[PDB]
């Protein structure tokens, strides 16, 4: 195995970026690129001397030298935030192929989003199995990058709390997800409970009640 | 497998680019190697993706379709008498005095010929002595290649 | 463009086995090449083995993990593609890809055998490879309310709590309300045990007529629940 790449690297809005990838076995073998995003199926983007696929945009490119293969996006756009692969064969003359470990692209300079809130009281029908789930869904914010604290009345709590990391919706902003876990005692027996979510330096904070 | 048979070797007279192709073709179909309408595959290729190769002295062509019409790996040489034009497989008019007519079904035999293809017409000494030897010679001296 | 459908995925006990199909269509099926890759669960892509076509005598090659322990097959009279899979290991967790491959190989520069690339790419079947017992999931209504969204609107859910493995399906409607949808991500509670929620935004003024279902599928667990989401 092993081609070999950057762990991510970084562009500005609009601007030329670069991904590369190096192996033994690109002395001998061309690349292909594919783009993935989370929970979508690989793309292919680019393969062999100059060849690319009639879907792709003009502003992905490849080239090759030695024993590297770049991948040169001109002019990155948002949508291009996502995993870069490059793939080859494993040995030269080899019968079978590898893929690199992937690079992330990260698109900077993307307009700041603040996060919508929504926050749901346990059902009747979970306190009647004698369970309890607050739920609170955080969207379309950017950058990816969040914190969730939960209160009872204005006491914070941490018990019982299960955050999601962030992840990429299809409109290239983040969501994420956070459940605070209390027994049926404990909803009935405060005023209130809140979901307090914190983005750069701004927070939104919601807040329900047993009725 | 290989197949490469001494009638797979013949000259051609003062003939049209698709004329070439049949001539090669037919002892390909004499035994069963390809599809009964092999040269038809080849021809209609051949005018979206040209095989001329633009090589100094002798130049040359590699005539051939899909794999999926061909049953069993083989090849066809013929030395044209008058050098007959060939569109250039780099989209840039290639005046073609050797034909290598490629019948192969296997990808990885296709690689490896093209790769001794490439090597072969890249040596001008070789490529002189196809120009005078006959097709008893030629066949010889090609047949040793493994 | 080209279709491809993989299934089979599951829950297997470690030593097991596993054997999973993928349905094609749209192109050449005969005389394609086709390729196995899987993407264990936060890494990257990784080659299973590819086989080949008629020309090649239907041979097929493996990664070296796999080798001797997978099998790659096909049927071309209904065009499709299997993998079967003996003494898996939880390494061999994933979500595994099949993909339709091309071959190319560039005369002047090239070298034998050339490169395969993969030009269209199914959806992936998830498979977990785990001594923990499958768990179906229960779930809850999210009674609408309107107190985040835009004017004239409703925010109802449903919450997909305690199942194991992955995946879960959810649609609305059977699938006739997607517009206004939004599946969140599962988290993995400490219990090992997965919970996600899916929301759709609804007018506010069709919470009293048109009933809103959501549909829940655990295929690992044979389980589907169609729950009722209703004020208030």
């Amino acid at each position: 195995y092993e081609l070999t790449q950057e762990t991510g690297v970084s562009v500005a809005l609009g601007d030329t970026v670069t991904i590369t990838c190096e192996g033994d076995s690109l002395e001998s073998h061309y690349a292909s690129w594919y783009q993935k995003k989370p929970g979508q199926a690989p793309i292919l983007l680019f393969y062999g001397d100059d060849n690319r696929p009639s879907g792709v945009p003009d502003r992905f490119s490849g080239d090759a030298d030695g024993n590297e293969a770049s991948l040169t996006i001109d002019g990155a756009q948002a949508e291009d935030d996502a995993e870069y692969y490059c793939s080859s064969r494993d040995k030269s003359g080899s019968r079978l192929s590898v893929f690199g470990g992937g690079t992330k692209l990260t698109v900077l300079s993307q307009p700041k989003a603040a996060p919508s809130v929504t926050l749901f009281p346990p059902s009747s029908e979970e306190l009647q199995a004698n369970k309890a789930t607050l739920v609170c869904l955080i969207s379309d914010f950017y950058p990816g990058a969040v914190t969730v604290a939960w209160k009872a009345d204005s006491s914070p709590v941490k018990a019982g709390v299960e955050t999601t990391t962030p992840s990429k919706q299809s409109n290239n902003k983040y969501a994420a997800s956070s459940y605070l876990s209390l027994t049926p005692e404990q909803w009935k027996s405060h005023r209130s409970y809140s979901c307090q979510v914190t983005h750069e330096g701004s927070t939104v904070e919601k807040t329900v009640a047993p009725t | 497998g290989i197949h490469f048979r001494r009638h797979y070797v013949r000259h051609l007279p003062k003939v049209s680019q698709n004329d070439i192709i049949k001539a090669l073709a037919s002892p390909l179909i004499n035994d069963g190697m390809v599809v009964s309408d092999f040269a038809d595959h080849v021809i209609t290729r051949e005018q979206n993706f040209p095989t001329g190769l633009p090589v100094e002295p002798v130049g040359v062509a590699i005539p051939h379709t899909d794999s999926k019409y061909v049953r069993q790996n083989a090849i066809s040489v013929g030395i044209l008498a008058e050098p007959v034009n060939f569109e250039d497989a780099g989209g840039e008019p290639v005046p073609v005095r050797v034909v290598f007519m490629l019948a192969l079904g296997n990808w990885f035999d296709i690689t490896n010929v093209l790769w001794w293809i490439k090597a072969v017409i890249q040596d001008e000494d070789f490529m002189q002595q196809l120009l005078v030897m006959n097709d008893d010679e030629i066949y010889q001296s090609i047949y040793t290649r493994i | 463009e080209v279709q491809l459908v993989e299934s089979g995925g599951g829950l297997v006990k470690p030593g097991g086995s596993l054997r999973l199909s993928c349905s094609a269509s749209g192109f050449d099926f005969d005389n394609a090449w086709m390729t196995w890759v899987r993407q264990p669960p936060g890494k990257g892509l990784e080659w299973v083995g590819r086989i080949t076509g008629p020309g090649e005598g239907w041979s097929v090659d493996y990664a070296a993990p796999v080798e001797g322990r997978f099998t790659i097959s096909r049927l071309n009279s209904i065009n499709f593609l299997y993998l079967e899979m003996n003494n898996l290991r939880m390494e061999d967790s994933g979500l595994y890809f099949c993909a339709r491959t091309g071959k190319y190989y560039d005369f002047w520069s090239g070298y034998p055998p050339g490169e395969e690339y993969f030009q269209d790419w199914g959806r992936g079947t998830l498979v977990t490879v785990s001594s923990a017992s499958t768990k179906g999931p229960s779930v809850f209504p999210l009674a609408p309310s309107s107190k985040s969204t835009s004017g004239g609107t409703a925010a109802l859910g449903c919450l997909v709590k305690d199942y194991f493995p992955e995946p879960v399906t959810v649609s609305w409607n059977s699938g006739a309300l997607t517009s206004g949808v939004h599946t969140f991500p599962a988290v993995l509670q400490s219990s090992g045990l997965y919970s996600l929620s899916s929301v759709v935004t609804v007018p506010s003024s069709s919470l009293g007529t048109q009933t809103y279902i959501c549909n829940v599928n655990h295929k690992p667990s044979n389980t589907k629940v169609d729950k009722r989401v209703e004020p208030k």
